[PDB]
RNA sequence: CCCAUAGUAGGCCUAAAAGCAGCCACCAAUUAAGAAAGCGUUCAAGCUCAACACCCACUACCUAAAAAAUCCCAAACAUAUAA
């Protein structure tokens, strides 16, 4: 019985309006801005796959935090049969 | 006072 | 035993050698307080309190900050650092918050540190606070 | 302790799961509901809303309500009812940046990353990862045009989908 | 501070610790701090206050421990572990804890 | 106490002691773990 | 290229060196030409 | 070394510690390349049981022996060592590192046995009441095998079964 | 600091579309029907088939001769099956299904008579061979355990090994021979007749050189 | 030894699946912590492990028993130059 509330499904208000955001009864939706009045990290994520170890330089903490997770799932694979 | 090859 | 070739630095050493250094010469306060056993909770309430004033806390080994300041001209700072040590770096002295936030906490000890490249004690912060 | 679980908005009720944890732990289940329901009455009903419950010694109760779930966020924003059952091979929303720009705003204020005093990025790196998650694809720009194609597709693998757990459903039957 | 908590700090009014940072020979008495100033020895006993005092006087640490009953702990730590402090404040912690009951 | 030729730890609390010449395992925990070498 | 330490709270109140050559140099100067120096100071400093 | 003095004074206990004199290695070792001090001074392979003179200075004053850390001996040495003044007590050798004994307490008359190259304790070992065919002696441990390799002045190798 | 290291990746490693140890018969599919004499030389001296590594990494390594029933081929299939990953590691038979007759005389009866019916089958090994050989995204140290536990309950000496391990051990014993202070040793003895020594050994002893002894091997003998 | 916050109860299936019945992914916040390696819970909670900090654990990485019937069964011995 219990459920989330009826999502929109028309394309034009799906491109031009961000639905969920506004999440009260009295408040009205959330109007997507243009271009220019958003910064300009946000085009500059990161919408594929995780940058490998290669692709990572060895001098950020980008890198180790990558060799940390991964020594972490070798330790669980060897830990698993022991 | 000891020489290389002394042993207490 | 013939000695072995000394490990060659990692990498992460030197990220945090120079992460150092930019703490170190693009701040003003920098007090130098043990970092207590505060809940993880706690630690980070007391940590956003300080931010509210933008006041940083950082956290560096003890084996790369005591070379750097071993080599650098904060010499005189290296007693402080046996055990765990938090920094907290402010980029414009902001004594008096700290003060009254580190005061909440009657456990915790402010040890010190270097305000405008004069090491002070505790009672120096306290009066520059004055 | 903390007593801690998603809520939805405005739909509190003294049924499970949370009834016999609090039950068990001493609160009352009625009063929270009360609460609850009235310190949530302007958000949208159906909204998972997790919730912190601070029980004190005296078994008296402080409900602390966060923002609404990022799952919520970015099916809303997407316009589908359910994720990916396998997530990575079927893509089944398509979001942009700026949506989840948007969204990022409102989570921002979140106990959890606002006491972190995370920069907007951080939240916007870390919801980009959830929708990688449920099967969303983040896409710098979208248009009406492709977004309606993509819906037109995505219903006929879907009902596909239903005619293929149906024979199975059919199947479970005859065995 | 597992071990130290166990016990608790039941009759222990107040813990003071005394030290000065740019010594050389406090290492054991900042130890002895860290130990007493967890979460879980604190959240023992609430009432019991553990206070640290920063003092850049020169002089030697010292830790001062009051304890319900009255009786109090002097542990000087310029010459003694973080081990032996804590040993000797366990022990007393469970010699005041009969006596009061 | 069981009888064992091959003496293991059953859980954390479970310590190995040389008592009367032979190895025992003592468990404070669990006493069910208490094992005598053979 | 490394500061002294910090001076103890108890010990008498200690003044660095480098300014007593400043306390000095103070006296020597002429009032007019103190007074010539302060009203370029007063507006330095605003 | 260091010493730790308890006084009560006025319903109030101070614990502190002082620094006792602390002797000193003798100076120009006969062999200074030696990585620990029994081969700095040549005595690998040269010491036994009875060599309290030696025993004596790696270990507590009650008896205890000393971490391998703090005298600097390496495992070998310090294992041969441990076991030699296991036998070293137990022949009597050291009769002013005897256990601490709580105060109250006199220990009850035991049965005097003088026995040396004593390898287990005596109250851990059970009598041999089947002694076995001669192709399968059991037989009576004396002295230790860790003190094998010790400097043979006889034809004979040590015996350490008898 | 604690220094992490390159962890080893197994991107170019495929697992084979059967991963699981096959199903071995008790018996062959058509029965044999003469009877075949003792020839218990086929347990005897050095392996010299399925002494290599082939697909995999790893695998158990015989140290004895013996024979192999269908009874040990379930406790191997249904030990590594049930223990291993299926999606990560393949495992593939390294021995042959039981194809040698042993006859046994019904009970109670005397000798002499003829031979027996034949009873069951075996699968001879020798020291050297490997008897399972395992693989895939896997480290040694995760199929050790279990691929020991199965070793130890083989009716000849085993133990899991790896092309590391089994390297290292081949390169330990060619050192040992060439640093051997003793300055007598059994293959010189042996083949010149030193004593006249060979009165008291085998003609195998020449090829043996006293690391072998029926059906046991020696690793220590050099 | 020490210590553990968080998007988030990831989605999926499921009466319920919250790291830990299954299927897919396995990205990301915090200086630091696996969409979880071992227990546990009806589902949750709860206890550990891999993290950070602290800091010289400065680890061995070879395994390991015993019972018979008249009464144990030479005596003994670690020390003087291989004969
Ligand atoms: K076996
Ligand atoms: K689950
Ligand atoms: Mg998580
Ligand atoms: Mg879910
Ligand atoms: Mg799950
Ligand atoms: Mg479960
Ligand atoms: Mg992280
Ligand atoms: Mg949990
Ligand atoms: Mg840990
Ligand atoms: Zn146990």
């Amino acid at each position: 019985a219990l459920k989330d509330p009826d999502v929109c499904t028309d394309p034009v208000q799906l491109t031009t309006y961000a639905m969920g955001v506004n999440i009260y009864k009295e408040g009205q939706d959330v109007p997507l801005k243009p271009d220019a009045e958003y910064p300009e990290w946000l085009f500059e994520m990161n919408l594929g796959p995780p940058k490998t170890l290669e692709e990572l330089d060895p001098e950020s903490r980008e890198y180790w935090r990558r060799l940390r997770k991964q020594n972490i799932w070798r330790h669980n694979r060897l830990s698993k049969n022991k | 006072s000891y020489l290389p090859g002394y042993v207490p | 035993s013939p000695p072995s070739p000394p490990q060659e630095e990692i990498g992460l050493i030197r990220l945090l050698r120079r992460e150092i250094a930019a703490v170190f010469q693009d701040n003003r306060m920098i007090a130098v307080c043990q970092n207590v056993a505060l809940s993880a909770e706690d630690k980070l309430l007391m940590r956003h309190q300080l931010r509210k004033h933008k006041i940083l806390m950082k956290v560096f080994p003890n084996q790369v900050l005591k070379p750097f300041l071993e080599d650098s001209k904060y010499q005189n700072l290296l007693p402080l650092f046996v055990g765990h040590n938090m920094l907290l770096v402010s980029e414009e002295p902001k004594v008096k918050e700290m003060v009254r936030i580190l005061r909440t906490v009657p456990f915790l000890p402010l040890l010190g540190g270097c305000i405008d490249d004069t090491i002070l004690s505790r009672q120096g912060f306290i009066n520059y606070s004055k | 302790g903390v007593i801690r679980a998603i809520v939805r908005a405005g739909l509190a009720m003294p049924g499970p799961p949370l009834g016999p944890v609090l039950g068990q732990r001493g609160v009352s289940i009625n009063q929270f509901c009360k609460e609850f329901n009235e310190r949530t009455k302007d958000i949208k009903e159906g909204i998972p809303l997790p919730t912190k419950i601070l029980v004190k010694p005296d078994r008296t109760f402080e409900i602390k309500i966060g923002q609404p779930t990022v799952s919520y966020f970015l099916k809303a924003a997407a316009g589908i009812e359910k994720g990916a059952r396998q997530t990575g091979k079927e893509v089944a929303g398509l979001v942009t940046l700026k949506h989840v720009y948007e969204i990022a705003r409102i989570k921002a204020q979140d106990e959890a990353f606002a006491l972190q005093d995370v920069p907007l990025s951080s939240v916007v790196r870390s919801i980009i990862g959830s929708a990688r998650s449920l099967g969303i694809r983040v896409v710098k720009d979208l248009s009406s045009e492709e977004l309606a194609a993509f819906q037109k597709e995505r219903a006929i693998f879907l009902a596909a989908q239903k005619e293929a757990d149906l024979a199975a459903q059919e199947e479970a039957a005859k065995k | 501070a597992a071990a130290l908590a166990r016990l608790g700090l039941r009759p222990v009014k107040q813990v003071r610790v005394q030290f000065c940072p740019f010594e050389k020979n406090v290492e054991s008495t900042r130890t002895f701090l860290q130990t007493v100033s967890s979460e879980k020895v604190r959240s023992t006993n609430l009432n019991c206050s553990v206070i640290a005092d920063v003092r850049h006087d020169g002089s030697e640490p010292c830790v001062d421990v009051l304890f319900g009953d009255g009786h109090r702990l002097i542990m000087r730590g310029a010459h003694l572990t973080a081990l032996e402090m804590l040993t000797a404040f366990a022990s007393h912690i469970r010699a005041r804890d009969a006596a009061g009951s | 106490f069981k009888n064992k030729t091959v003496l293991k730890k059953r859980c954390k609390d479970c310590y190995l002691v040389k008592r009367r010449g032979r190895w025992y395992v003592y468990c404070k925990t669990h006493p069910r773990h208490k094992q005598r070498q053979m | 290229e490394a500061l002294a330490g910090a001076p103890l709270d108890n010990a008498p109140k200690e003044y660095p060196p480098k300014i007593q050559q400043l306390v000095q140099d103070i006296a020597s100067l002429t009032l007019l030409e103190i007074s010539d120096l302060n009203e370029l100071l007063k507006k330095t400093l605003k | 070394f260091r010493e730790v003095v308890e006084t009560q004074e006025g319903k109030t206990t101070i614990i502190e510690g002082r620094i006792t004199a602390t002797p000193k290695e003798s100076p120009n070792p006969p062999n200074p390349s030696g990585q620990c001090p029994i081969c700095r001074w040549n005595l690998k392979h040269k010491y036994n049981y009875d060599d309290v003179l030696l025993l004596s200075q790696f270990i507590r004053p009650h008896g205890g022996m000393l971490p391998r850390k703090i005298t600097g001996l390496c495992q070998e040495e310090h294992r041969k060592i441990e076991e030699c003044v296991k036998m070293a007590h137990r022949a009597g050798l050291l009769p002013n590192h005897r256990p601490r004994l709580p105060e109250g307490v006199v220990p009850k008359s035991k049965p005097q046995l003088n026995r040396y190259l004593t390898r287990w304790a005596p109250g851990s070992v059970k009598p041999i009441y089947k002694k076995g065919p001669r192709w399968n002696r059991v037989r009576m441990p004396v002295g230790s095998p860790l003190l094998r390799d010790n400097v043979c002045y006889s034809r004979t190798p040590w015996k350490l079964y008898h | 600091v604690k220094t992490l290291l390159p962890v080893p990746s197994f991107e170019d490693v495929s697992i084979p579309e059967k991963p699981k140890l096959r199903f071995i018969e008790r018996a062959p599919l058509v029965p044999k029907v003469r009877r075949e004499p003792k020839n218990l030389s086929d347990i005897r001296g050095p392996s010299t088939e399925a002494t290599e590594f082939t697909e995999g990494n790893f695998a158990i390594l015989a140290l004895g001769g013996g024979y192999l029933h269908w009874g040990h081929f379930e406790m191997m299939r249904l030990t590594i099956n049930r223990s291993m990953d299926p999606k990560n590691m393949f495992a593939i038979w390294r021995v042959p299904a039981p194809f040698k007759p042993i006859t046994r005389k019904s009970v109670g009866h005397r000798m002499g008579g003829g031979k027996g019916a034949i009873d069951h089958y075996v699968t001879p090994v020798k020291a050297g061979r490997l008897v399972v050989e395992m693989g895939g995204r896997c480290e040694f140290e995760e199929v050790q355990g279990f691929l020991d536990q199965v070793a130890h309950k083989l009716p000849f000496a085993a133990k899991a090994v790896s092309r590391g391990t089994l390297e290292k051990m081949r390169k330990d014993q060619e050192e040992r021979e060439r640093n051997n202070q003793n300055p007598w040793t059994f293959e010189r003895i042996a083949t010149a007749n030193m004593l006249g020594i060979r009165k008291v050994l085998s003609p195998y002893d020449l090829t043996h050189k006293g690391k072998y002894w029926g059906k046991f091997y020696m690793p220590k003998r050099v």
